[PDB]
DNA sequence: TATAATGGGAGCTGTCACGGATGCA
DNA sequence: TGCATCCGTGAGTAAAG
């Protein structure tokens, strides 16, 4: 077929993890005495490809009678080695974060969305103010809580676990 | 400030527990709780403390920011906001042009806007990060390595942290840390200070330098070559 | 807006114990201990399991997820079923429960209270490769392993032990994460005692001292080609993004050629070959010329034995082995004769 | 004595000059109004009046009493395209771009 | 014929160089006076007039 | 100026190892680690624009 | 650069030349077979050592660059065709 | 010299810090093999 | 694995003009 | 409804380096 358009739209993270071949768990590139990739770090064959044309990591299988083939031993399929520059990888957080160019390309469309200025979207962010998703009938100062209230560590120490002090 | 209530037999919460006024506290359901708060269990003084407090939830960060982008009903806002359409004020007949803008183009385009927040963050193929020997046998290597094994430690860290229940201010400080981490990978030096490497003043390069500008992608590989 | 000034913030927000304060947190985290001993006594339960319930319920329903080491899945569920499994105990029995609650409130309380330490520490750990707040971080780790291996009995205030493991918890990530080529510890410790044996060496001798040099100062067993040898595999990677020249115009990488992929040359060379090749094998018959692709790997990327050749043939293997002779022998002849595969070898 | 290439530039960009003259939003008639040390152009329909106040020492294109298009200059100096668009249509300043910058 | 364990990486003179040799310096590991870089057994330079 | 920043970073390692270490046996050669100074001025002469 | 045997920087201003002259064909030489088109490359040094026309190019190889390097930035970039259905520039290579 | 305040204990050496570049008699510099110059700059002078 | 140790350093600066979002009166 | 004020962003090509 003939290409004749070019979509570009945002990425689920089922999306992201459909192109991802393997999750990429350890911080290590290559071993400082085979300079061989490490497993399951950022340049695994296991994960990338075959750093070779048809040809798996160990050496048990190293020809194009053997194609798609995933080896029992490495665990590398036998293709062309072009393909490490195609397979994406990925990461599982575990915490969510922010994809910042939805956050500080102002406006932003986040806090436009959630009607949240710009520093109060930061002060959620990056952890300098808690937001209340529910109240639980909670009271404040004399007013209930309202749902997405923005609350000092302070207040929310003093809703959540209570108001207290000690003297010498 | 609690609320005392002393106690005679088995008593049926332990303490951390989070009470309600109309709940059990001991002696089989004589002693009852009167106000909110989180149980005490005072075994010394034979007294079952209730500090109060509610049972509030309040988050912090990206985890709060995608459960309130999940909770989004976009057609409701988009009501919402052609009624806010027709108010005389002109100031705010504008910020809901503005952010009816935003809601169509999700509703339009089929995308969540909780997608705007990353769970699983994608790992671009090595080779377009090479890890080369260069002619005499030293090896070169792209900056995006160094901006992925930073997220790599911070986010194994965190996990390890979860897995070993630690404090609050410790798993917060990680979590931002972690943010920060994935900010500098997609655009570093955009928020706060730049990251470097070790021993010198250059930001690191990361995927929006490498998109963007003269050098970038598109002038530099892609409009011309 | 400064990462490390919020940080220090909220760790000047916690305030720090006196020595009651202390020695009453380390007792009830250490009697708590005793009591999750006492429960999977009793319920005959995993002493982690336990934990981790009175944990959950210590710390919210906020935090809750899976533990590496246990067999079951740690969901409210599961949790609320073993929270029920405790409060139906005798009372002499439950109170165990109340024992362990407590006793890791004491040890969060005494990690919030003792924060303070690992940052006035891990300032001093700065350049060595690791961010101020992945020091701070990796020290509160040890913080955590000291809180959970402190004895009060000992009568020793908490910093003293704590400074132990906090030093260790820094040491072992300055070693295991610095580098982006990874070595090991026992490497990393071996690179540098050279490092500092040649400083001195330098600092004795005037200028920088040859490799044989450091092999005499290194002891028995090293020689200047395993000094060199270190010093090699101790070599790190540079930016592919280095700068070359004043302007901000060109990387250092934009000089550094492909050699992986074939040259156009090295391709059609190859295409060029297969071609002479299958001119000069259609010179044969078609059994000579499909028992030499067959020997030699052009039919299915791999050379089978005479055996195989043989029997897919119906002959034996003395007369593949034969036919392959002639058809070399054949091939050997046009070759002399045309010269059209010479150039091919280089 | 000319502007250059920051000349063109402004008119490609349609910035809004700094030396920006005054225009008259409609038609009508001129009538100043001058103090010793306040000045102002009033532009007068025949059921409207329009009030441009100008600092003093301001360049008059325009003679008192006298019939100007919508959109027609007062002060000396470089009109801002967008009031033109608005007061005059979209032929008036397609014309003034393209002359404009054929001047440089 | 053996396909040889290695190949030919000479130093050549680059399209359109080239001259008389006036000087060369030879440099081995081994030698007095001498240390290379780790890793490198000898340096050849070579100053072309 | 490049001396006087090597010289600032030699002294931040003197405190540093000033703190710590067996008090008793402390010489100038063991307070000093000449790098940070090598390196400032290397840079200087190398890498300056 | 002469010293890395290199090949001249056709740039933007170029790419205008070439446009503005309506040369659509050389325009695209420039940009798939005798820069980074890796298959287009090949095929046309041996099409001219064999005598033959060079054949007609395919997907410059920085465009895919261009892709997967938005893909590291969770934004999904799809070629299609006119039924707006996807096609594959990779050719199955990175498809599970 | 090193000096401990309260035990008034001082121990003196004369301590080894590297090189540094010499300029030849022509005012250039030789780094690594390669002559090299270093261009005086102008800048704004201090003051008020 | 055990004296006690409990909140950080570096900024670094001769444009410039525009455009668009925030902030006040 | 209008202004000051702040933050982000861009500022020529090829060559060598
Ligand atoms: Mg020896
Ligand atoms: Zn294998």
């Amino acid at each position: 077929k003939e290409v004749r358009k070019v979509r570009i739209a945002l990425a689920s993270p089922e999306k992201i993890r459909s192109w991802s071949y393997g999750e990429v768990e350890k911080p290590e590139t290559i071993n400082y005495r085979t300079l061989k990739p490490e497993r399951d770090g950022l340049f695994d064959e296991r994960i990338f490809g075959p750093i070779k044309d048809y040809e798996c990591a160990c050496g048990k299988y190293k020809r194009q009678r053997f194609e798609g083939k995933v080896c029992e031993r490495c665990g590398v399929e036998v293709t062309k080695s072009i393909v490490r520059r195609y397979r994406m990888g990925h990461i599982e957080l575990a915490t969510p974060a922010a994809h910042i160019w939805f956050v500080k390309d102002v406006p932003s469309k986040i806090g436009t969305l959630l009607d949240l200025s710009a520093t109060e979207l930061e002060q959620v962010l990056y952890f300098s103010k808690y937001i209340v998703l529910d109240p639980k009938g909670a009271i404040l100062n004399g007013v209930p809580v309202e749902k997405r209230q923005l609350l000092t560590d302070e207040e929310y120490r003093e809703l959540r676990y209570g108001k207290q002090e000690t003297y010498p | 400030k609690a609320r005392v209530y002393p106690f005679e037999d088995d008593v049926e919460v332990s303490t951390g527990d989070r009470v309600a006024p109309g709940d059990v506290l001991a002696d089989g359901g004589k002693v009852k709780s009167d106000v909110y708060g989180r149980v005490e269990v005072d075994l010394v003084r034979n007294v079952v403390r209730v500090v109060e407090s509610y049972d509030i939830d309040a988050r912090m960060g990206a985890e709060a920011i995608q459960q309130l982008l999940k909770e989004l009903d976009l057609e409701a806002l988009e009501k919402e906001l052609l009624e806010e359409m027709k108010h005389p004020s002109r100031a705010r007949r504008a910020k809901a042009r503005k952010r009816l803008e935003v809601v169509r183009a999700f509703l339009d385009s089929g995308n969540r806007p909780e997608w705007m927040i990353l769970e699983a963050v994608p790992v671009l193929p090595p080779d377009l990060r090479p890890m080369v020997q260069v002619d005499g046998g030293r090896f070169a290597t792209s900056d995006l390595n160094d901006l992925y094994r930073r997220l790599i430690n911070r986010n194994n860290r965190l996990k390890k942290l979860l897995a070993q229940g630690a404090p609050e201010i410790i798993i917060r400080n990680e979590k931002r840390m972690l943010q920060e981490a994935v900010d500098a990978l997609l655009d570093n030096g955009r928020r706060g200070a730049p990251v470097t490497n070790p021993g010198s003043d250059r930001p690191l390069r990361s995927l929006t330098d490498i998109l963007s500008g003269k050098q970038g992608r598109f002038r530099q590989n892609l409009l011309g070559k | 807006s400064d990462p490390v000034r919020q940080y220090l913030h909220e760790i000047g927000q916690v305030p720090l114990l006196t020595l009651e304060e202390e020695v009453e947190l380390a007792r009830k985290v250490e009697e708590g201990m005793e009591a999750i001993k006492k429960l999977s006594e009793i319920t005959g339960l995993d002493p982690d399991l336990i934990r981790e319930v009175v944990r959950a319920k210590i710390l919210g329903s906020a935090r809750v997820r899976h533990i590496p080491g246990l067999k079951e899945t740690l969901d409210p569920k599961t949790v609320e079923e073993i929270d029920q499994k405790l409060k139906s105990l005798p009372k002499e029995h439950k109170r165990y429960l109340h024992i362990a609650r407590e006793g890791e409130a004491a040890r969060q309380h005494l990690i919030e209270a003792n924060l303070r330490l690992v940052v006035s520490i891990a300032k001093k750990y700065t350049g060595r490769g690791l961010s101020f707040l992945d020091l701070i971080q990796e020290g509160n780790q040890g913080l955590i392993r000291a809180v959970e291996k402190f004895e009060y009995k000992r009568r020793f205030k908490f910093s003293t032990y704590a400074t132990w493991w906090i030093r260790q918890a820094i040491n072992r990530a300055i070693a295991d994460q610095a580098r982006t080529i990874r070595i090991p510890v026992h490497m990393v410790e071996t690179i540098n005692k050279l490092s500092r044996t040649a400083r001195q060496l330098q600092q004795e001798l005037g200028r920088e001292p040859t490799y044989e040099e450091i092999a005499e100062a290194m002891g028995p067993g090293w020689d200047a080609k395993r000094v060199e040898e270190t010093l090699k595999i101790a070599q790190e990677p540079v930016s592919l993004e280095t700068p070359i020249g004043d302007e901000k115009d060109s990387f250092y990488g934009d000089f550094i050629p492909d050699e992986h992929l074939p040259s156009p040359v090295d391709a059609a060379t190859q295409s060029l070959l297969s071609e002479e090749l299958e001119k000069a094998l259609s010179k044969l018959s078609e059994r000579e010329a499909m028992v030499l692709k067959l020997r030699k790997g052009l039919i299915d990327g791999r050379e089978h034995t005479l055996e195989e050749v043989g029997a897919f043939f119906g002959v034996t293997r003395e007369r593949i082995r034969q036919i392959e002779n002639k058809a070399l022998r054949k091939l050997k002849y046009h070759e002399s004769r045309t010269r059209k595969l010479r150039d091919f070898l280089d | 004595i000319t502007q250059g290439l920051p000349r063109v530039i402004e008119l490609f960009e349609a910035r809004r000059p700094k030396a920006k003259a005054v225009i008259s939003e409609i038609d009508g008639v001129v009538r100043i109004e001058e103090t010793e040390e306040k000045l102002s152009v009033f532009v007068e329909s025949e059921g409207f009046s329009k009030e441009y106040k100008l600092p003093k020492e301001a360049r008059l294109l325009v003679k008192d009493g006298d019939y100007v298009e919508a959109g027609q200059p007062l002060t000396r100096g470089a009109i801002d395209p967008h009031q033109l668009l608005e007061a005059k249509g979209p032929e008036a300043v397609e014309r003034y771009l393209v002359e404009e910058i054929q001047k440089v | 014929e053996k396909a040889r364990d290695v190949k030919d990486t000479s130093l050549r003179v680059p399209p359109g160089e080239g001259g008389i040799v006036v000087r060369t310096v030879r440099l081995r590991r081994g030698d007095p006076g001498v240390e290379l870089k780790p890793g490198v057994r000898e340096v050849v330079r070579v100053y072309v007039a | 100026d490049q001396f006087r920043v090597g010289l600032a970073r030699l002294a931040r390692g003197v405190r540093e190892r000033m703190l710590m270490g067996s008090e008793d046996s402390l010489t100038p050669a063991k307070l000093v680690n000449s790098r940070p100074l090598e390196a400032a001025i290397r840079e200087f002469f190398s890498r300056s624009q | 650069g002469k010293a890395q045997f290199g090949g001249q920087r056709f740039g933007e201003m170029e790419v205008w030349a070439l446009e503005a002259y309506g040369a659509a064909h050389t325009l695209q030489e420039m940009l798939t077979l005798k820069s980074d088109d890796i298959e287009g490359r090949n095929a046309a040094y041996e099409a001219i050592i064999k005598g033959e026309d060079v054949p007609e190019p395919s997907v410059p190889e920085s465009f895919r660059v261009l892709v997967k390097e938005l893909q590291a930035l969770a934004l999904d970039v799809q070629t299609l065709d006119e039924k707006d259905n996807p096609v594959d520039i990779f050719e199955g290579l990175a498809s599970k | 010299q090193l000096i401990h305040k309260d035990t008034g204990l001082i121990k003196e050496d004369e301590v080894f810090l590297g090189h540094i570049p010499l300029m030849t008699e022509d005012g250039s510099f030789i780094i690594n093999g390669a002559d090299r110059v270093i261009v005086s700059q102008i800048h704004r002078s201090p003051g008020v």
